[PDB]
Parts: C-alpha cells; structure tokens; sequence
C-alpha cells in the first residue's frame, strides 16, 4: 500500500495472508468470507507468464495477523487448503479478466476479536455503493513504494468513472473490473502495489452498517503514478460463480 | 502488471499447523 | 449472518479512525 497508514488492531478481521511454505514468503493478500472459504485473485495461484502455478500443498493461509513477519502467538491461526477453485474463464493471457479464485480450508477457522468474515454484496448493495466518487478501503502488506511495512497498511480510495479508467491505460478493460484512486489534481494520493494482490477492497454500508467486499486487488502499472489507477476484480459481477462453487462444494 | 518482498519472517511452530 | 460486523468496532459501537471518510463520500 502506497501512502497508507498502519491499520488499527482488529480493523480488518477478514484480512488473510497467502503464505508460501518454502521458501517462506508472502505471496498475496486474501479475505475470509466464511468459516471455511477464502477469496483471492486467481493470478496469486496461476500465472504462466511468470511460471506461477501453485497447488494446495504449496500454501498456508494465515488469519488474524497484523505484523507482516512475526508469528503472532495466540492471535493468528494457520490453515491448510483442501481445494483451490480458479474461475474457468480467468484470462491470464491478456488482461487478467475474471481474476478471482476461491480456496476451501481444511478445517473451519474459529472466529475471534481478530478473525471475522466480510459480507459479499447483493445486487442492491452493489448498485447503491459502486459509484464514481464513493470511497472504498484497501488493505495489505505489499510494497510501500514502487520497502515492505512491519504491519498491515490501509488506504481509502475513491471509485473512478469507467471512461477515465479506460483512457488511462492501453490494456483492454472489461465489465469485470473497476478502477480506483485519486486523479492528479485531487491533492490526495494512495494505491495498492505489488504484494497487495488478492486483498479486499471494502465499503461500509450506510444502510445496515456492515462491511462488504466489492473488489479484489488485481493489477496496475506502477504504483501511485499520476494519471494512473489501480484495477480491481468486480466481485458482484462474479458472485454467481462464487455461489455456484460454494453450493457444489 | 499483476500485484513477495522477502523481508524475512519468524518461523512457524509445528504445533500451529 | 454476522458478516461484516467487527468485534472490536461495530459490535462495541466504536468506530475506527477513518471510516467516517467513507461514509461522508456516500452522498
């Protein structure tokens, strides 16, 4: 996260860390959507251009963390994966279209003051909240600049109109993505950056006071560059696929 | 393009797995 | 069911340092 700040304790209880067993390294962020289901970006697990193709056994999911490196005894819980589900039409060849994946945990995780799931939006919530100008919140342990932070970082960013997102890049953008960030003259800055992938972009509903996950950190070109924006997977647009997987498995 | 760092971590105890 | 309600904030009626910025943008 660029231009963010240290998160408060328990501020993002659905935040999950995708950790590689060997070598031990932070692969991506992710989010807890239930006692046994984790949501992340499909490219965190499969990306042929960089020779990335992880299997269940190559990963660990750490939940309830704040410090990036420390093993938080009595606070964080570690789970192993039973199965990974990548969207069948995830487009790694061109623009990371449908960059979404579900991960089923071996055993349900017990909730605590530091571990609690986020809500997935419904058509109504998606419609009323996903509008240009409205701010969401992104969290992660990724790069602080285009090194890494000691604890979870947070940054609030405004959703940008689709035309503006399209005209800022040469990449073909789809209905399954949205972009966020401040424009060059707005005076404020901030962005997600490498290491933040898979993390949640959330918004707090003013109707029922709940936090909903509207996006997944997907991609960008550089970090916090003027006239450039971060791109996120549109969670609601892919909710049908999400439900289908959870119902079948 | 798509979003480890390597700023090394504290070992995870076996009893946590 | 209890999704999106944080034990240390919503459940105690305590708000975090920047959540107001989000609500203030939902005009």
């Amino acid at each position: 996260i660029v231009e963010g700040s240290d998160a408060e304790i328990g501020m993002s209880p659905w935040q999950v860390m995708l950790f590689r067993k060997s070598p031990q390294e932070l692969l991506c962020g992710a989010s807890l959507i239930s006692d046994r289901w984790v949501l992340t970006a499909a490219h965190c697990l499969l990306y042929p251009p960089w020779d990335k193709n992880f299997t269940e056994n190559d990963l660990l999911v750490r939940i309830g963390k704040h410090s990036r490196t420390r093993y938080e005894r009595n606070i964080e819980k570690i789970s192993m994966l039973e199965k990974i589900y990548i969207h069948p039409r995830y487009n790694w060849r061109e623009n990371l279209d449908r960059d979404i994946a579900l991960m089923k945990l071996k055993k349900p995780v017990a909730f605590s003051d530091y571990i609690h799931p986020v809500c997935l939006p419904d058509r109504e919530t998606a419609a009323s909240l996903l509008q240009a100008g409205y701010k969401g919140r992104v969290t992660g342990w990724g790069n602080l600049k285009e090194g890494q932070p000691s604890v979870l970082q947070v940054v609030n960013l405004p959703i940008v109109e689709r035309p503006v997102c399209k005209d800022s890049t040469r990449i073909r953008i789809t209905d399954n993505m949205f972009c966020a960030g401040y424009k060059p003259d707005e005076g404020k800055r901030g962005d997600a950056c490498e290491g933040d992938s898979g993390g949640p972009f959330v918004m707090k509903s003013p109707f029922n006071n709940r936090w909903y996950q509207m996006g997944i950190v997907s991609w960008g070109e550089g970090c916090d560059r003027d006239g450039k924006y971060g791109f996120y997977t549109h969670v609601f647009r892919l909710k049908k696929w999400i439900q289908k997987v959870i119902d079948q498995f | 393009x798509p979003x480890g760092g390597g700023g090394d971590y504290e070992p995870i105890p076996e009893e946590a797995a | 069911a209890d999704c999106g309600l944080r034990p240390l904030f919503e459940k105690k009626s305590l708000e975090d340092k920047t959540e107001r910025e989000l609500l203030e943008s939902y005009i």
